[PDB]
């Protein structure tokens, strides 16, 4: 039935998000906790 | 065209914008708003560094971070006239459930490799007692697909399709009667403590989602 | 007739497992008030394990009733 | 026993122990300092504000 | 350290310092504490029982009127009783019945006496008891 | 604003997604065979 | 006819799920007078995270009551 | 006609529902008293949290009995 | 003839509930010999309290004992 | 063979429920074991309080019983 | 075979109506072990007490043995 | 079939007493566990008595047992 | 089309168990969540064992679930 | 047939006498630990015989498997 | 055309012993949690007493789940 519907069609969100957030995501918290770190120093 | 691109595409919307649109201009001051990201993100890396401590936390921690508002996302969809979290099918946790699994027996296989039968005996129970142990680790392992598979999504599923039941069983709590009064209004006022039950056993649901795939890929991934 | 009211008998037979569920989540919930009451400072380092452990149990709770809800539609 | 209730302190109750304790045993255990433990002189007059040491009745 | 140490120090005169012991076995306030060895990190507020420290050698036997016996980690069990007892001088009949009865005499005082006295209405009792 | 860092997931998320691979296959595969739909 | 009233009964069995519910409704308040006793300060700030507890433990019981409505309605 | 007997046994069975009310009010009031025991100063306290206790936790067992009620007469 | 030979079913199934009550009776009185070993002064508000949690509790049984008499006739 | 033979199977049904006195006697015996445990001279006044709850625990088989015979004559 | 077949079934039905004294007794039976640790000075005097509470659990386990044998034999 | 069905059926009923047994002695003998680590000197005094408390336990389970027992044959 | 109601019926019994399951599981977390209140040290010593038993112990009820899932389909 | 049938079905609901087994296992595991915590040095002290009482709980579960065991069997 | 709807009622009703097992390894869980709260060098002695008391106590599931499935299968 509806089967290779959602699958693939859903999981492909799963497999992009790895190098999405990443670069993406984290990135930007990541910067700037280290920035705020700086001006700690 | 094809309603499950229709369904994904709130996620492919929301994923990018609410950290590219939602922050006012990237800025550090953290907005009120971005306090949000500014609360969640820290508490996540507690558990991250936490769980996986060692080496260990450096290795998926940013696959933590990510894995963790997949499902949560997906499952927003529950508060809605309509609500569908995936059709009220959601094959998803299937997908992220069993193949995490095997995922975890690699880590014991491609870097802990023929070391992989000394994990599943904690403590002791030697070859004098070493299968009976084996037989309940394996359940474990079995077993720690489905903890973390439908487990949120049977939680999101019922707290989400229990509007269904209320609408087609209380429809005449006071449309047309004699008991439109305070004779019967209090059973229509289930419906926003269903709402206000699926809205916290879904965010509990997906943070337990995280821990548990730590806990389980902690376990096979420090021997013991 | 009896094949239909079958899956009516075995989703009530299966719906039971909310009373267990129900009295460790109360047991759960009872160890964290005693351990704010004894203990009123580190509350809050067992508090999100308070919702940890809540949680680990009310999805099986809720699990007993999807699967008597797969009986019942 | 009943220091709980209504007594002094648990101080109170051990030490009303230690002289009954006392008094099951004759001399040939009970050591002159055993009778200050009985014979107890300090006189316990709790003062005041206005400096009102009210009366040194023995503890 | 192996063993177990206690630390008997009343406040009349110390008994006991750090000895080893295999048993030091007193009748607590919630109940009977039986701290055989070693024991673990638990210090309770002690009830009139007996005290059978056993030693390395025999447990001598002294019905003790009150204390606290604290476990330290170290095995060592700092018995800081009220009172001091023999296996010997603890031991006795007469002393040990006329006492507390004529001490009954004391309780027919007024009622904040009374509830002072109600400890020594049994205190006796327990000397007699352990003296076997 | 937005960047993209070198974020490393393909030799440390490689086996994750190889089981996953495997996961659709075999998913695929009883798409036709276990479950015959 | 055959399935109606086996879905009747089946409703009673859902039922039978409430037992649950009403241990934890008064395991919460036990644990609510054992913090009070033990600790009648730290009481004020286990009433707020208590009687919560006591509502969600309800849910138990709940999930009986819609089991057995859509077995007897 | 056998639903009539079908209507008895669920609500015999249902009968069952309200063990929980009845040992729960049963810890409820075990708690209270060994505190109360154990403060008195707290048996003011325990009283405005016991009555809610007893009733919201025999409130269940009232649900479920007029599940079976509404099996008996209705 | 089936109506009758339910209602003496039922009415045997409904007499089950007596055992909440038996035990719940027991726990009440439990912790009423309880705190007053460990406090033998509160007895004065607690054995009143002991009656009036005995009149919460059993009540349970006898809702179930009426319950079931009114069921086997 | 329908009356009969039901009365017979809810009189076996119903004997179960009596295994809430086991309950109703442990509750009010483990509390007179651990009140003469703490304050063994209160054991004087224990059983003085604690004859009622045997009375009162043994009256849930007692009354589920009368029930019993009841249906079995 | 029709209604002794029944009360083969009650009798089976009422055979684990002993889980109430099974528990009951063995709870009886701690207690007064925790009261040997506690109170070890009562011990000849608590098993003059013991006896009478393992009787009174076993007491249901009696109740319900005779009824089960009543369709049993 | 149904003489056979039911000396079948009823004996699986009764079998399942054991568990009572299973837990009781396990109960005394954890009891006297703690006990004695809880009281060294009590291993003395209440280890014939903790013989004699298995025995007392497991005397419901012997007898649910018997009752499989006898049925079979 | 009696096999198929049976199947029903085996896959509504299966799933009781899932109430125990959560019962131990969640008291399990309630255990740490009190352990932990008692000694903040002993979080290390402990989070981990108690992940590893509570898991299991849900995983008991998941498993009896799985065996509804077979009858089921 | 219909003799067999009820035997299997028997064999299967017997085998919920299992929980009582559980729970005394349960029992005496967790308080030995307790115990060990306690006094460590009683370890050695209740070995001897703790162990023992596992085995006589587990035999009562054993007692339970058996009968389902002759039910497969005769 | 019932051995096998009888095969599968009473393999789907065998699911319920392992409750029993499921708590029981959480309870044990919870003893040696809170041991080591108390006493955290007590763990490496009581994993030993852990395997033995897990191994005692999963057995009766694992052999309840094999012995359900093999009357099926």
């Amino acid at each position: 039935f509806y089967f290779m519907n959602q699958l693939t069609y859903g999981f492909l969100l799963m497999i992009t998000l790895l190098i999405l957030f990443s670069q993406f995501f984290l990135p930007m918290i990541l910067r700037l906790y280290v920035s705020r770190l700086f001006i700690s120093k | 065209l094809t309603t499950f691109s229709l369904y994904t595409i709130i996620v492919l919307l929301v994923i990018t914008s609410l950290y590219t649109l939602t922050n006012n201009n990237n800025k550090i001051i953290g907005s009120r708003w971005l306090i949000s990201q500014e609360a969640i993100y820290d508490t996540i890396m507690n558990m991250t560094k936490g769980q996986i401590g060692g080496k260990n936390w450096g290795l998926y921690f940013p696959m933590i971070f990510t894995l963790f508002m997949f499902i949560f996302i997906a499952n927003l969809i529950s508060m809605i006239p309509y609500s569908f979290a995936l059709s009220a099918h959601l094959v998803f946790i299937i997908s992220l459930s069993i193949v995490i699994w095997l995922g975890n027996t690699i880590l014991g296989l491609y870097k802990h490799g023929w070391v992989f039968f000394s994990l599943f005996v904690p403590a002791g129970t030697p070859l004098p007692l070493v299968p009976l142990l084996v037989i309940i680790e394996t359940l474990s392992y079995f077993a720690r697909a489905i903890s973390l598979g439908l487990r949120l999504g049977s939680n999101i599923l019922a707290g989400h399709l229990l509007m269904v039941i209320l609408a087609g069983l209380t429809f005449n709590f006071m449309l047309i009667n004699l008991f439109t009064l305070v004779f019967g209004f209090v059973p229509l006022a289930m419906i926003l403590a269903i709402m206000m039950l699926e809205f916290a056993i879904g965010i509990i649901q997906g943070y337990v989602w995280a821990i548990l795939t730590a806990s389980y890929l902690k376990d096979a991934v420090y021997l013991h | 007739q009896l094949v239909l009211a079958a899956k009516y008998i075995g989703a009530g037979i299966s719906t039971i497992g909310l009373l267990g569920a129900g009295i460790g989540i109360a047991i759960v919930f009872a160890a964290l008030i005693n351990g704010v009451s004894r203990n009123p400072s580190i509350k809050d380092t067992v508090f999100p394990m308070a919702i940890l452990g809540f949680a680990l149990s009310e999805a099986t709770g809720l699990f007993c009733l999807m699967v008597s809800f797969l009986l019942l539609f | 026993s009943a220091w709980r209730k209504a007594g002094i302190s648990y101080a109170a109750y051990l030490n009303v122990a230690a002289q009954a304790i006392r008094s099951s045993l004759k001399t040939e255990l009970q050591t002159a300092s055993v009778l200050n433990r009985s014979q107890t002189d300090a006189f316990y007059t709790q003062y005041k504000n206005g400096t009102a040491a009210s009366e040194p009745t023995p503890i | 350290s192996s063993g177990l140490k206690l630390q008997f120090a009343l406040p009349h005169e110390t008994l006991y310092s750090g000895s080893e012991v295999t048993q030091v076995n007193l009748p607590a306030k919630s109940g009977r504490i039986g701290v055989l060895a070693n024991h673990v990190p638990t210090v309770e507020q002690l009830l009139p029982g007996v005290v059978e420290v056993m030693e390395g050698s025999n447990s001598k036997k002294f019905f003790i009127s009150g204390g606290f016996a604290t476990v330290q980690p170290d095995s060592q069990l700092c018995v800081t009783a009220i009172e001091a007892f023999p296996l010997e001088s603890f031991s006795q009949e007469n002393i040990k019945n006329l006492l507390a009865e004529a001490k009954k005499n004391v309780s027919s005082s007024d009622a904040r006496e009374a509830a002072e006295a109600a400890i020594q209405v049994e205190v006796l009792e327990n000397l007699q008891s352990v003296l076997k | 604003m937005l960047k993209r860092f070198p974020t490393p997931i393909l030799k440390v998320y490689w086996p994750f997604f190889v089981a996953g691979a495997a996961v659709y296959y075999g998913m695929s595969k009883a798409a036709d065979l276990s479950s015959n739909t």
